[PDB]
């Protein structure tokens, strides 16, 4: 085909593009869905423990909103273990501080649609039966 | 808390990076539409490019990582927003502009909380240029959302992308393309590709826009005609081309200009190296790279720019000039000559004159800048030297013109001979019928030696002219380093005084000796525009072996070992000097000049030897082509064609003559000059050697797609131009009945699609050229960038040798001209070896 | 059927093939997926930890890089609490070693990809309605 007037629709059909993608491609997307998402939430993790000044290690005066966190190592950690739902809890979260509830509440109910929708589209993929053609 | 503002300003990058990696690599697992702004979108990501660049040279500096990751993640983020506005120009959307604008105005809010913060206690600049990039882009987006719907109530109203250069089949794309695309002609990668392939030809070929035709550039200059004659010539005339053709030309121009600018700023970045090495250098290294490639790209598209309003031109008047032949009266033979060389070679002329006219603008500036300069680097003594190079320019112009007169004479000769040629070649049963042949070629002979007499001279003058190029920029150092340090005043020069000057010598040697053709250029076509307007208003190596080979064993040495060792001391002068250079200051300036002398010696023994060495073979070659003719048998004469016979002799002989050894010399120069630089700057920094071979292997696959090509286009325009002014004369001589026919609309239409093909063909020629030119460029940026960048470690942090970056740094400057001029002058050479076979083809008869 | 050119389609066809299968087999291949890949990083696990020195029993100049690993049955006991994310938090993976960060990132991902076709490829299946035939 040649000289396609592209409106975006291309584009537009987000999902029943990349269900007909192949396997390596659609993987790929996926695993970066997925970890693009985990190291947004670990920067902001990090940034909100740093600026609370819980960072700053002290002993005293303080409780960390975020029980034992030191680097961004271990947060990047609380990220992934919150988010994907293992939930490890050496380091936890505290009800000091409401500000980590709402970037709790935000970043389960965001994991939670991506999850959702990463496992409708791949199913949706495992219905190809041009195999069978 | 300079720690957390550093983290909130790597925070929006991360949120940028992070979106577009799915969009990406789902567009990455034919209609463009363009915004308003595009241009200047992308000329202030490249501002921010460098001020990014900047910004990495500050955190080197101080250095703490959290302190300068915000520029190495502002530089994905501008790289990444370049690939997002690259998806949006192949597909439009609303929605990935605001995605673009979100992040535009988070990092105008932590650019602005890090300036309060200063403000209340070298940042300060870099912070404010981003700053206000920053808040140009945002304009640029609220502009964008502004000229369509995407936050307005529903409809766009939009564009319905531009069918201009986007419907028809069309291949030459270049006024709808990426603006960095405009700049490196990267839409030339598919051309070529599939060009290696197949034969590229007119049906593989596209059609020209409708930004440049026969139709829209005449349009354009009778409109500034009219529009000037109402108001009522020569001047007139001038005046109407000037007003039609107007914004392209300054365009080109002031391109040109600050790309001369930026060309003498690069050595002064290489001595303020070599001084700091000597007693803050990796920031002036990746400075000058920078520099090197964006000069260079400015160069080169002004050269485009100028060659397109050239050609724009062409066809404009040559369509003019074919309207007007359709009004003139019957009572203006010598008037139809004068018809088609007012086409053949006036038109020729004003066209090259109107691709150099930005050259006559910049040359003055650069020579002016290169003046000062070197007067601020070296003194008094430098004035001196400045004046000896200078000198070099009127006389180069004299020796011009002596060629010139030298030239017509020979033309004289040389049409006779064809002319007691034609008649041999038609009595052929005659001439053989009573074996009168030898009488008749003594005759032919007798000729021959008159034509060889003139070329004596001219080569002559060729050889002096050769001999001046490359002993001028000798003996400026020579007169100038002697002159400087045991003349005036004993000061120690540095090495980066020498360097310098030596660079600067050959950044200014290179532009004088375009004033001479340029001057000669613009007096002549002021003569052809007042001509007009008088008008307008009444191979293997087995070709090149048998070439050298007649010339035999006794000059093919004198000429290669003579080049080699010519070579050998141009290099060797400066391998002294840079021992020269640290401190026997005396013995040192004599062994100086001692080189400088033998250099200049060896030139002219060169020069000579390529002039008598090929006037010797155009003898031998000619002789021998005449006798294999004579004895061929007459059923062959008769086989055969006459103009095929004839023409070896009336152009092959002349072509041959004409252009063999100044071409063979200039590609000899061209491969050793550039041999040498890679050798000296392998000495200098022994790993550096080891960088360059892959980068000049990749020049290999640069050299194949090229010629494969470069070749095919050129033969298609000789095509192109062969019918277009045949045609001209069939509308010279039947006249009256074209217009008793009432026919002049139809032949119009014909003049309007041939020259349609001529100007697709010279125009796909110079896109292919700029290709070739800027890739080869970039490589030729490449390789000085990572000669620095070894050089000011390795010979500084454990070499400790202040004498070696000098040489190196001055050579990889200059290594892409060199490698230039040795491409193009060997496809160059190719063809015209690739003609000379025909000789040896009709040898063997 | 007789003389069939197999090129390998047979297979090819790789999930819309075992969703052929009987009930039995396909539960037998499904544990044996699970167990498969539990098992390959429950020993990569062991080794890691074995590798650091970790594993060796010492009280003081280190930090285990996971907390209280003592042997490949605790160490398979670790993989099925991060892989299946039931997450135990007995032992602690710490931010002091970052290659176990990183088999972390892998396993997590590939255990989520591998859960993703093994339900909606099992639900394909639930979709067999020849009994209604
Ligand atoms: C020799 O360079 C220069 C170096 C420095 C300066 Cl300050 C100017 C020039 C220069 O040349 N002045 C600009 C004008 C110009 C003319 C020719 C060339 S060109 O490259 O030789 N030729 C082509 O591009 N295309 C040809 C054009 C003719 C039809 C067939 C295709 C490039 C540019």
């Amino acid at each position: 085909h040649k000289n396609i007037r592209e409106q975006g629709r291309f584009l537009q059909d987000v999902f029943t593009t990349l269900v007909d993608l192949k396997w390596p491609h659609t993987l790929l997307i996926f695993t970066m869905s997925f970890l693009c998402s985990w190291l947004l939430f670990a920067m902001v993790w990090w940034l909100i423990a740093f600026a609370h000044g819980d960072l700053a290690p002290g002993e005293g005066t303080n409780v960390p909103c975020v029980t034992s966190i030191h680097s961004f190592s271990s947060a990047f950690l609380f990220s992934i273990e919150v988010q994907v739902t293992i939930g490890f809890g050496g380091r936890m979260v505290t009800e000091e501080c409401p500000l980590a509830i709402l970037i709790l509440i935000v970043q389960n109910i965001v994991g939670l649609m991506i999850n959702a929708i990463m496992l409708g589209c791949i199913f949706m993929k495992t219905a190809q039966a041009h195999r069978r053609a | 808390n300079g720690c957390f503002v550093d983290a909130l300003n790597v925070v929006p990058h991360v949120f940028l990076l992070f979106i577009t990696f799915p969009i990406l690599f789902i567009g990455w697992g034919s209609t463009w539409l363009h915004f308003p702004g595009h241009n200047l979108r992308w000329i202030l990501t490249f501002i921010l490019l460098f001020v990014l660049v900047c910004e990495i040279a500050e955190g080197i500096l101080s250095d703490h990582l959290h302190l300068y990751m915000p520029a190495g993640m502002a530089f994905m983020a501008a790289i990444t927003s370049v690939v997002y506005y690259h998806n949006i120009e192949t597909s439009n959307f609303p929605k990935l502009l605001i995605a673009l604008l979100i992040y535009w105005t988070l990092a105008f809010i932590t650019k602005t909380i890090k300036f309060v913060k200063f403000y209340d206690h070298l940042r300060f600049c870099l912070t404010g240029l981003l700053v206000i990039l920053y808040g140009m882009l945002l304009l640029v987006e609220v502009n964008v959302i502004r000229v369509r719907r995407y936050i307005f109530f529903k409809t766009p109203r939009e564009v319905k992308p531009p069918e201009d250069l986007q419907d028809l089949g069309v291949r030459f794309l270049q006024p709808f393309v990426n603006l960095l695309s405009k700049g490196t002609y990267w839409w030339m990668n598919a051309f070529i590709k599939t060009a290696h392939k197949k034969p590229i030809d007119l049906r593989a070929i596209g059609k020209l826009p409708i930004a440049m035709r026969a139709l829209t550039n005449y349009q354009r200059l009778c409109v500034a005609f009219d529009a000037q004659a109402r108001k009522d010539g020569a001047r007139a005339i001038w005046r109407a081309l000037c007003h039609a053709f107007g914004r392209r030309l300054i365009l080109s121009s002031t391109f040109r200009i600050l790309a001369d600018l930026l060309g003498f700023a690069g050595p002064l970045c290489i001595f303020g190296i070599v001084d700091h090495l000597g007693k803050n250098a990796y920031v002036l290294a990746v400075l000058l790279f920078l520099a090197l490639l964006l000069q260079r790209t400015f160069l080169q598209a002004s050269y485009y720019v100028a060659i397109e309003t050239g050609i724009n031109l062409r066809g404009a008047i040559q369509t003019k000039i074919y309207n007007k032949i359709m009004h003139l009266s019957t009572s203006n033979e010598m008037t139809a000559g004068q018809i088609c060389n007012l086409v053949a070679i006036d038109t020729n002329q004003l066209m090259w004159f109107f691709f150099l006219c930005p050259n006559l603008w910049a040359m003055p500036v650069q020579i002016i800048v290169g003046v000062i300069l070197l007067y601020y680097i070296l003194g008094v003594s430098a004035l001196i030297g400045a004046a000896v190079i200078i000198l070099l320019a009127p006389v180069q112009y004299f020796v011009a013109t002596k060629l010139s007169q030298a030239q017509r004479s020979t033309l004289e000769h040389s049409n006779e001979r064809l002319k007691q040629t034609n008649e041999m070649l038609r009595g052929m049963k005659l001439l053989k019928l009573y074996a009168w042949e030898s009488i008749f070629c003594s005759r032919v002979e007798v000729t021959r030696r008159k034509e060889m007499t003139s070329l004596r001279a001219f080569a002559v003058y060729t050889s002096i002219s050769i001999f001046m190029n490359t002993a001028i920029p000798i003996a400026a150092v020579l007169i100038t380093f002697v002159g400087h340090v045991s003349f005036f005043k004993e000061s120690d020069l540095s090495p980066s005084v020498a360097f310098a000057s030596l660079s600067l010598f050959h950044i200014l040697v290179t532009p004088l000796f375009l004033l001479s053709s340029v001057v000669r250029s613009t007096v002549k076509a002021l003569v052809s525009v007042q001509k007009l307007s008088e008008f307008l208003s009444s191979i293997p190596w087995r070709a090149c072996t048998k070439y050298l080979s007649s010339a035999g064993i006794l000059l093919l040495s004198l000429l290669v070992f003579s080049q080699l060792l010519k070579h050998m001391v141009l290099v060797a002068i400066d391998y002294w000097l840079a021992k020269w250079t640290d401190s026997d200051q005396s013995v040192y300036a004599m062994v100086f000049t001692l080189l400088c002398s033998l250099g200049i010696v060896l030139c002219l023994v060169t020069s000579v030897t390529v002039e008598w060495t090929g006037l010797k073979v155009a003898k031998r070659l000619h002789r021998s082509l005449l006798n294999r003719i004579i004895l061929a048998p007459m059923r062959f004469f008769e086989t055969t064609p006459l103009g095929s016979i004839l023409n070896r002799f009336s152009s092959d002989c002349n072509t041959i003559d004409q252009h063999i050894p100044s071409t063979l010399e200039c590609l000899s120069r061209s491969t050793l000059l550039c041999v040498s630089a890679l050798t000296v700057i392998s000495y200098v920094t022994p790993v550096f050697l080891v960088a360059l071979l892959p980068l000049a292997v990749v020049c290999y696959f640069i050299q194949k797609y090229f010629r494969v090509a470069s070749r095919d286009l050129q033969q298609l325009d000789d095509t192109t131009q062969l019918p277009l002014l045949s045609h001209f004369a069939e509308t010279v001589e039947g006249l009256t009945t074209i217009r008793a026919f009432r026919y002049e609309a139809r032949f119009q239409q014909k003049l309007l699609e041939y020259t349609d093909s001529n100007n697709i063909a010279s125009l796909f020629l110079t896109a292919a050229n700029r290709w070739l030119e800027v890739r080869m460029e970039y490589i030729g940026a490449c390789v000085v960038l990572i000669a620095a960048a070894t050089s000011i470690s390795n010979s500084l942090h454990r070499e400790l040798s202040a004498g070696l970056v000098g040489l190196g740094l001055t050579y990889a400057l200059m290594v892409s001209n060199y490698l230039n001029w040795m491409v193009r002058n060997l496809a160059d050479m190719e063809i015209q070896l690739g003609a000379v076979k025909r000789i040896h083809a009709l040898l063997k008869t």
